DNA sequence: GTACGCGCTGTCCCCCGCGTTTAAACCGCCAAGGGGATTACTCCCTAGTCTCCAGGCACGTCTCAGATATATACATCCTG
DNA sequence: CAGGATGTATATATCTGAGACGTGCCTGGAGACTAGGGAGTAATCCCCTTGGCGGTTTAAACGCGGGGGACAGCGCGTAC
């Protein structure tokens, strides 16, 4: 019992729209959290401090985007947060 | 006011193999996107 | 008449075999027994998971391996093919481990 | 007879043709005779330092038993992140 | 009635409900925004797709059927700007990328 | 545009060659030409030995320009 | 040091002399303590 | 002149004189000292904040610092340090 | 003589003063310029995210106290400036 | 100054620079230079010289984790 | 046996002063724009209920994954 | 300076069976649906400090040369 989360379900489906056809171990599915549980800190840590800066007390959009603007590297940063702004803009137009 | 001549010198009594970046990974700039 | 190899070929094959493969390279009783050995002094009277172990194993050995490839660049530098104590006693300082 | 059988120089259990593979995987081709020491003594070090704070968590929380978690947050605190043991 | 999902709202994949509740349970601030769960759910699946996709094609040239570590670590060390971002993290079973330097090889 | 490649064994050869034609490309027309493999070759002008990235536009050279070209050995 | 510094035991620095700038100011310090009476001493 | 700021200059001050009753400081050296102090703080401090979480408490207790400690001072000055800290506490503990 | 890419700025004496203060003896020739290539990496790498948090800001001008955050991000913290 | 300003040419036009945060960058730049300096002479020494040379600096970047 | 290690050498290429050319500093003057404080407000995110469905757990298989067995090219290291 | 013999490689066949993939079930947490009140937010104004400037002056940079010593090359013994 004592359920426990994970990632494992949502990796799987974005794997399938890509090579729709190939399978994975189970070690190979375990990183493959870990990874995402760590990039998750990794950016909303920053983004804490950079709102504590100025003295605000909410976090929004749009230091997430800056925050991501530091730390990936180059043409990655060019490219997520472009999928960002438009997978928003999108959403806000319909709730 | 360039010493090419001199920096030729270097490249005859030097001449040693040298390393360095071979492939273009454009790839991780295009695709990716339409990934 | 017997064949024997040109000297060090052997491990220019060993090599290539090696860095392909990705299983471990140290038997697991003697490394927990020495794990268990250093345990004592902290706090003696413990207990350990399997896959801690093997964690500990796993992190132990990525090290190494990393720490031997710049040794080995050290010991080019000066135009040798061996390495000695005092390459890799280079290295663990410009890192700043030993510094 | 319970337990605490104290052992000893078991860093002999690293035998030399161990060393030699990883030295292998490495990428070196010829080996001095010296380094079978040094590296026992570097890698006693290395395990050292985790080790311990690996124990200070699990004392913290209280336990006999020291997980893996425990051993996941000290290498990471010192900068060496492992993937792949529930992170 | 008839509810929907935040990420169908945004069209993703990712549990934004998920993500907003911990963003709240972190102490990562005091209060959070709306929009931001969702700005990074989004980068999150692009990026877990980047490098999913390229172990798919690193594994099939090695002409087999699932992903194991293996394949990971042959992914990611061979993409400099990914290989940045992991520059300190360890991949068990992760092998090394094949490599020898030039000096030791025979004359020809 | 034309330049001109002076070797070190007194042999200076014309190319067909670009400003947006790079050193590695160049090295190729070097290799069909001559049978000098490119990985072997190292061109020389401005101060500054040729990089294989770059184009001749990107160095500023202009026609009727005389390059050097030493034999460089890798590997081996 | 037999007189005055060593019958000085104590956390405090309170020793006494005649003429010094600070006088009957203590200091958690020992150390301090009798490096000023080399430098005053002399 | 309004906004006022803040510092710990007074109190680098007054623990100086009980130590060199005698010296002076510079201000350089002042703010040196308050920019390390302020790193320090923040260091332990979220230190503890992950011990927490990680056993899914909800308060920082003194417990949590005394360990968070050990994990970030290099053996004697910890010892040292533990000791004082634990006396410092027990006196306020007697003395309200 | 005005015309001056200020990278030339560096001034070989000048080099030739830290490469002292390190404890260097003799220098070859070359050096002048992988240093004038190295410090250049080095500053782009700060001065980016210097920018950066002064735009986050709506600011316009370069605070001091960027300057150090961005150098905490690196791992070279800096203490006296402030902070 | 004239160098920075330069460079700060790119990422955006028209910034203004409070001045003592130019000391900052001096600072800082400079005190990256010396621990350089000091394992290039290091490891030059290791090869038996007492000149450096390019490719001591090459390497000793290399080993410490900043060119690869 | 080969890689090392020691010694000999024949350089040419940095150090070291010397004139001389200059751009840095400092000193002063000046303008404004942008940063920093102050005000009135609103609308957005927190809180609280009610609910119903996505997601975790336990099974059960079949596979195709993989494993294993078998068999041929090829790259060394010798000979004339 | 080229062939022959070689142990290595490499492939191709068999099973064989643990374990990715579904598949149901059940439920607690995500969502719809409610007010409220303060964090941000325009809008404001008023320094000020940062560019921007124009003379000295002067030490620091610069170019020259010359020479001497560090080095890269080469050769030879050997012991690990
Ligand atoms: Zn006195």
């Amino acid at each position: 019992k004592t359920r426990k989360e994970s990632y494992a379900i949502y990796v799987y489906k974005v794997l399938k729209q890509v090579h729709p056809d190939t399978g994975i171990s189970s070690k190979a599915m375990s990183i493959m959290n870990s990874f995402v549980n760590d990039v998750f800190e990794r950016i909303a840590g920053e983004a804490s401090r950079l709102a504590h800066y100025n003295k605000r007390s909410t976090i929004t959009s749009r230091e997430i985007q800056t925050a991501v603007r530091l730390l990936l590297p180059g043409e990655l940063a060019k490219h997520a947060v472009s999928e960002g702004t438009k997978a928003v803009t999108k959403y806000t137009s319909a709730k | 006011p360039w010493s090419e001549e001199r920096v030729v010198r270097k490249v005859l009594y030097l001449s040693l193999k040298e390393f360095k970046n071979s492939q273009k990974r454009q790839h991780a700039e295009g695709i990716a996107g339409s990934l | 008449k017997p064949h024997r190899y040109r000297p060090g070929t052997v491990a220019l094959r060993e090599i290539r075999r090696y860095q392909k493969s990705t299983e471990l390279l140290i038997r697991k009783l003697p490394f927990q027994r020495l794990v268990r050995e250093i345990a004592q002094d902290f706090k003696t009277d413990l207990r350990f998971q399997s896959s801690a172990v093997m964690a500990l194993q796993e992190a132990s050995e990525a090290y190494l391996v990393g720490l031997f490839e710049d040794t080995n660049l050290c010991a080019i530098h000066a135009k040798r093919v061996t390495i000695m104590p005092k390459d890799i006693q280079l290295a663990r300082r410009i890192r700043g481990e030993r510094a | 007879k319970r337990h605490r059988k104290v052992l000893r120089d078991n860093i002999q259990g690293i035998t030399k043709p161990a060393i030699r593979r990883l030295a292998r995987r490495g990428g070196v081709k010829r080996i001095s005779g010296l380094i079978y020491e040094e590296t026992r003594g570097v890698l006693k070090v290395f395990l050292e330092n985790v080790i311990r704070d690996a124990v200070t968590y699990t004392e913290h929380a209280k336990r006999k038993t020291v997980t893996a978690m425990d051993v996941v947050y000290a290498l990471k605190r010192q900068g060496r992140t492992l993937y792949g043991f529930g992170g | 009635a008839k509810a929907k999902t935040r990420s169908s709202r945004a069209g993703l994949q990712f549990p934004v409900g998920r993500v907003h509740r911990l963003l709240r349970k972190g102490n990562y601030a005091e209060r959070v925004g709306a929009g931001a769960p969702v700005y990074l759910a989004a980068v999150l699946e692009y990026l877990t797709a980047e490098i999913l996709e390229l172990a798919g094609n690193a594994a099939r040239d090695n002409k087999k059927t699932r992903i194991i570590p293996r394949h990971l670590q042959l992914a990611v060390r061979n993409d400099e700007e990914l290989n940045k971002l992991l520059g300190r993290v360890t991949i068990a079973q992760g092998g090394v990328l094949p490599n020898i330097q030039s000096v030791l090889l025979p004359k020809c | 545009m034309q330049i001109f490649v002076k070797t070190l064994t007194g042999k200076t050869i014309t190319l067909e060659v670009e400003p947006s034609d790079t050193i590695e490309n160049v090295k190729a027309k070097i290799q069909d030409k001559e049978g000098i493999p490119p990985d072997q070759q190292r061109l020389i002008f401005a101060g500054k030995q040729l990089e294989d990235g770059r184009t001749l536009s990107d160095y500023n050279i202009q026609k009727e320009s005389t390059l050097h070209l030493v034999l460089r050995l890798r590997g081996c | 040091r037999s007189i005055h510094v060593d019958g000085q035991r104590g956390g405090v620095f309170v020793c006494l002399w005649k003429g010094c700038k600070v006088y009957n100011t203590p200091s958690t310090s020992q150390s301090w303590l009798q490096r000023h009476m080399l430098t005053h001493s002399g």
